[PDB]
């Protein structure tokens, strides 16, 4: 541990100019990428971040940093590579990084912007299921403090994989731009409101107009932080500028954890 | 209004929702709460905790019931404010029930929020403070509320002896709201604005024909002097907060931690050479006649640091005095016989009071000092029939 | 190698380079819409761009060459 | 911006010392 | 009188320079002046998270030792 | 406290009433009951239908009194609806608080099977020197 | 005791929203906790899709039925839309695929009865838990 | 990692070949094999005779190249010598890496005896939260 000066005051009161930039980081259009190193550096101490496996599976960034002098392990989705989608290589890289951090009692912070798993027959044939379950297992078994910050997307099984509350995430916070849903609005409206978008075509209405209207309704109502926040899967919806003081406060709260698990000689993680 | 489809618009919408969380049922209800001279659930948390230290959880929660038109009314937070913070610089998990949302009655999301903070406290080994003010289960929701009550009680039992649990009663706690306070370690009621009872006066009148007011049935004085359930009867909400802070000052964060220990400069020399005038005052304290009593607080104060003694259950079973103090900056639990009450005799109530106090101290690593002036047990057929044997063995 | 190639099937929304231009490592060379995302494709080394074979609005396949740098 | 004033008694002689209020190390 | 004093090995400062030097050095000095005793809190200690074989000597030399060190 | 603390195999059979806080006390599911079964006559509810109606429909009752209707008949009809809808084991069974609603004759067999299944249990509790049961 | 899970699938129920995701996370967490503690066997006797495929990957053994079972995270339609590849469900996630190619299936059964027989044979060798001895 | 981590009884029967890192991987004595037996046909070596000769006799083969001798015959002669001297179970047997060189018919007897005796191995690893197996 390193000795650092802790500014006294509320998290609102102790905001900095560097923190305020996170409020404008996220683009307006959901199609537009952004670099997640911006968040990583703005939440870590002295903007220092030792990346691990930088040149491998760029769609996930893993590394070491310090939050108020406490070493932490960052696992973050990278929107600029493959839209941040999880895949076999990212799953294995993040899984082993998490297991190392847990072996040596280093808390982990997960920065989440993930639309799903990278589609493709090669993924299935090479074992996206079996080899992606490794990340799920690693996160599930970690007993260190685990904090999750959701920026933008968290969809489906990718949501379950990337530090969901029910998977043992101690504190989950979401930015106002977070989009937590079962699947994208397009596929959802393709399934709910089914037979209705088909009755429209039978009657000859503008099926495209009806779809787009239904997608708009679905996005407005459900693709947002607040359904999950209501169910309690999100502990707090926060301004982005508040991320650093929420992570620091959460890690300070969780510096000592006791978690009970059944006795085993050892686990059976997929290989 | 900024476009909701922009990042800035989403941020502004979040701020709008956050502002709404402060007065979930409108400013008129807050005005009524103040007009009665009470603090809101949020003001209570903010007054108890250190300034700016409160972090909230599940602020934007809404209930999911659709029974009896409940979906027409979904206050944010569901009637309970939960989170964590610090008291005197040390972390504590806290929840506070809001009587302006469905009378403070417990529903599913309400109970889930309480359960989340309970689990956080048990996981992190930090004290849990609950502020209870509610009208039992939310009847419109059904047995789901009973299930959540069961989960809450189970969490209290699981944490019993693991982390300090303190319950404040600052309103009418009816029905199921009363069982978590009973299971927690300490209970602080407010003098005339708080009540605990299982069955209401209306049902009591119907079944037994007994006319009784809510204050008589479950008032703070009742639960102090008669039921032996409350540990402190605060004269106001700030007084209750002060007492709770004093309690936490003596207790450790969990059973694996030591009580806080102030730095006190130990003088050098032998006991004889280190006697003080306040110590010498004890040489002449005991009356010459054994029939003449004396106040044991005199001894307690003269042996404790700064003469500071936090008494527990002061108005209950006065023939025994229990409380907290410091000896050379080291927290200690005092149990003492009181010659000015029943000649210091032991009885059922004193035995139960002292037994629970001793077990709390042992749970949380606080050593005990006994001051013994006791002629025996209080004779009486009533004591014998009420179980002086069975309930006197508890202190043993 | 020296070939900057598409990482996936996608639509060329923008070309950020011209043939013969000198670019640096990490500099944007093209923008591909794919998986509902304006993913950037960038130069992995400093050098002059040769064999630029991307047109705006064109649908191109994974592994197709964007340029040579 | 503020300045702090301290008093020293080197060898018994009284001295008034003005130091920066934000002195570090 | 057996304590370590500050020594000016070389140089003969006058009272003014001595005072300035001492003031600056005192200001530089800091850290925990008179700290309270560090509070013991064994909750969730790393030793408790380890898998120990039922017959492991570390149950004595590491687990019990850590819990009992005082 | 005693029931919640117990780590032995705990089985609950409900015959008729399980109301309010007594429900929670007498072997509720979230208090750790391993197997809960209910007879068809089980009545699991927050409170008696009389009080539940007197509260849920209270505004209708006052409105009927103001309008001069038959408040007593209205109250009894509402109470009948409440009992027929909610005072039964099926809401609890739906929520999963009751593992099975069984014929009363099946009780001995269910209890034997449950005990045989639960003869070996592991339950993790936070470490403590001892509990602090109310005294 | 051992846990056997027979999966058919279709993934999360879309109408219900993220509550289904929460339950999936809870199920995966329980699988991870049980990992190495009790035997976990998964039968795939239908088309398991979406989140249905992750619990089997965490269990100890996987038994698929030859031509009537599939596992795949994303459907052929989405694969076609994104990558342009045209593939059937059988080729994408059939039992033969997950046996020969991805190394996920442990047994490929000719029929449902054959799969049940293989599961019984598996259990004949394994203990009830890690604290017991194999029969 | 899996083999080295296992604490259950571990028996190895080498039938023909165990070379190099594959030898280390497949139940080597120092990786924790409780019993290791080798059939007379076993062949335990750093690598094959051809590569071994092409390396340990580079000096003599290059001298033969200088003098024009038939390297394609000298290499085969040296390879035969190497095979007859070292490609066998007996060097490992000498070092104690093979507990016994047995006739093949003895295999079941040795395995049965070892498994009967090694029901409860009194073995342990250093304490840890868990391992860090490569992924
Ligand atoms: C199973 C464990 C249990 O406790 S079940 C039994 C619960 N029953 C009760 O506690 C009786 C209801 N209590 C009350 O009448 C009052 O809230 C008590 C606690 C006596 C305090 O009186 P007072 O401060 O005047 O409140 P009030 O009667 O005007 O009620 C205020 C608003 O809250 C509501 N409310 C109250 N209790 C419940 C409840 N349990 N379930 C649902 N709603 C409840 C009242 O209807 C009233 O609503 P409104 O704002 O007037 O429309
Ligand atoms: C995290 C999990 C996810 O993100 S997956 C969310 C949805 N995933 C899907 O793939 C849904 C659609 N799946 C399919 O392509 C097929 O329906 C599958 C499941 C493979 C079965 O094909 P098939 O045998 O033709 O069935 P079908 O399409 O006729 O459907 C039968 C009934 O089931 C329903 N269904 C199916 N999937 C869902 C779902 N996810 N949520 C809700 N309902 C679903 C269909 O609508 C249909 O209902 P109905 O009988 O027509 O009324
Ligand atoms: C849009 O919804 C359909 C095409 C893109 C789907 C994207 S691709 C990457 C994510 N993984 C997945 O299954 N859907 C998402
Ligand atoms: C004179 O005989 C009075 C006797 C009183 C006995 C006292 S009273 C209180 C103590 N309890 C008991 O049994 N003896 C003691």
């Amino acid at each position: 541990l390193y000795p650092v000066a802790i500014p006294e005051g509320s998290i609102e009161e102790t905001l900095t100019d560097e923190d305020l930039e996170l409020d404008t980081l996220i683009p307006d259009s959901p199609n537009q990428p952004y670099d997640m190193h911006e968040v990583i550096t703005r939440i870590l101490d002295d903007d220092e971040f030792l990346e691990v496996q930088a040149g491998y599976a760029g769609n996930i960034v893993v590394g070491f940093g310090r939050v108020e002098g406490r070493p932490v392990g960052i696992v973050a989705n990278q929107p600029t590579q493959f839209a941040g989608c999880l895949d076999i290589n990212a799953s294995e890289k993040a899984a082993r990084f998490i297991r190392t951090c847990d072996c040596f009692n280093i808390p982990i912070v997960l920065l989440v912007d993930v639309p799903g798993f990278l589609p493709g027959t090669d993924q299935e044939y090479n074992g996206i299921i079996r080899r992606g379950a490794k990340l799920l297992y690693a996160y599930g078994e970690a007993t260190v403090a685990k904090v999750t910050v959701i920026t933008r997307k968290s969809y489906g099984g990718a949501y379950c994989v990337m530090g969901s509350k029910d998977m043992g995430a101690d504190v989950v916070v979401a930015w106002p731009t977070a989009q937590i849903a079962v699947m994208g609005a397009s596929g959802a409206v393709g399934f709910v409101y089914r037979q209705q978008l088909k009755e429209a075509a039978k009657n000859g209405e503008d099926v495209d107009a009806l779809r787009l209207e239904l997608q708009q309704t679905y996005e407005d109502t459900l693709v947002n932080p607040y359904i999950a926040a209501e169910r309690g899967y999100v502990d707090a919806v926060i301004p982005p500028s508040h991320t650093r003081g929420y992570v620091a406060n959460a890690l300070r709260l969780l510096e000592r954890k006791i978690v009970q698990m059944p006795p085993k000689k050892h686990g059976n993680i997929p290989l | 209004q900024v476009d909701i489809h922009t990042t800035a618009g989403k941020l502004a919408d979040l701020k709008r929702r956050t502002e709404e969380t402060l007065h979930p049922v409108g400013e008129a209800a807050v005005d009524k709460v103040h007009a009665k001279g009470k603090l809101t659930a949020r003001e209570r948390i903010l007054a108890l905790l250190d300034e700016g230290s409160f972090v909230e959880l599940d602020a934007l929660a809404k209930h999911r019931s659709t029974n009896f038109g409940l979906e027409k009314n979904r206050p944010l937070g569901d009637g309970v404010i939960t989170g964590y913070g610090t008291i005197d610089g040390r972390d504590v998990c806290i929840f506070s029930q809001d009587a302006t949302v469905f009378g403070g009655s417990l529903g599913e999301v309400y109970g889930e929020k309480i359960v989340k903070v309970q689990e956080l406290a048990i996981k992190t080994g930090r004290p849990l403070i609950g502020i209870n003010d509610g009208a039992g289960a939310r009847i419109q929701e059904g047995v789901v509320s009973l299930g959540l009550y069961s989960r809450i009680f189970h969490n209290n039992i699981k944490a019993s002896g693991v982390i300090p649990q303190i319950s404040l009663i600052m309103g009418a706690a009816a029905g199921g709201h009363v069982y978590s306070p009973a299971l927690t370690d300490f209970v602080v009621m407010v003098d005339q604005t708080s009540q605990m009872f299982i069955t209401g006066p209306d049902v009591i009148k119907t079944v037994t024909g007994e006319d009784v007011t809510m204050e008589e049935l479950g008032g703070a004085h009742t639960h102090m002097a008669k039921s032996g359930t409350a540990h402190y009867v605060a004269s106001g909400e700030q007084d209750a907060f002060d007492y709770v802070r004093d309690l936490l000052s003596y207790l450790p964060p969990n059973n694996y931690a030591d009580p806080p220990l102030y730095p006190v400069a130990i003088p050098e020399g032998s006991i004889e050479e280190t006697l003080t005038d306040e110590d010498l005052e004890l040489d002449t304290l005991i009356p010459d006649s054994p029939n003449q009593p004396y106040d044991m607080h005199e001894v307690i104060t003269r042996i404790l640091d700064d003469d500071e003694f936090l008494e527990v259950q002061a108005g209950y079973a006065g023939n025994i005095v229990v409380g907290f103090g410091r000896v050379e900056g080291r927290p200690v639990g005092i149990v003492a016989n009181q010659p000015t009450q029943f000649a210091g005799c032991l009885d059922i109530n004193a035995s139960e009071k002292a037994a629970r106090f001793i077990r709390t101290c042992d749970c949380f690593n606080i050593p005990i000092v006994l001051l013994v002036d006791v002629p025996g047990f209080l004779p009486g057929t009533d004591q014998e029939y009420n179980g002086i044997i069975r309930r006197g063995a508890k202190l043993l | 190698g020296d070939a900057v190639t598409a990482p996936m099937q996608g639509t060329v929304v923008k070309v950020a380079v011209e043939e013969g231009q000198e670019v640096s490592a990490g500099d944007l060379v093209v923008v591909l819409e794919a998986m509902k995302m304006e993913n950037p494709v960038t130069a992995h080394k400093d050098g002059t761009i040769t064999g630029l074979a991307v047109e705006a609005g064109a649908a191109i396949t994974q592994g197709t060459v964007i340029a040579e740098i | 911006v503020p300045r702090q004033t301290v008093v020293v008694e080197v060898g018994g002689r009284r001295l008034e010392v003005s130091l920066p209020g934000d002195l570090a190390i | 009188d057996h304590e370590a004093h500050i020594k000016v090995l070389r140089g003969e400062p006058t009272p003014e320079e001595m005072a300035a030097l001492m003031a600056v050095l005192a200001s530089a000095g800091g850290g925990p002046a008179e700290p309270v005793k560090k509070e013991r809190n064994m909750w969730g200690h790393p030793v408790d998270k380890l898998r120990y074989s039922v017959f492991s000597w570390q149950r004595v030399t590491l687990l019990e030792r850590t819990h009992m060190r005082r």
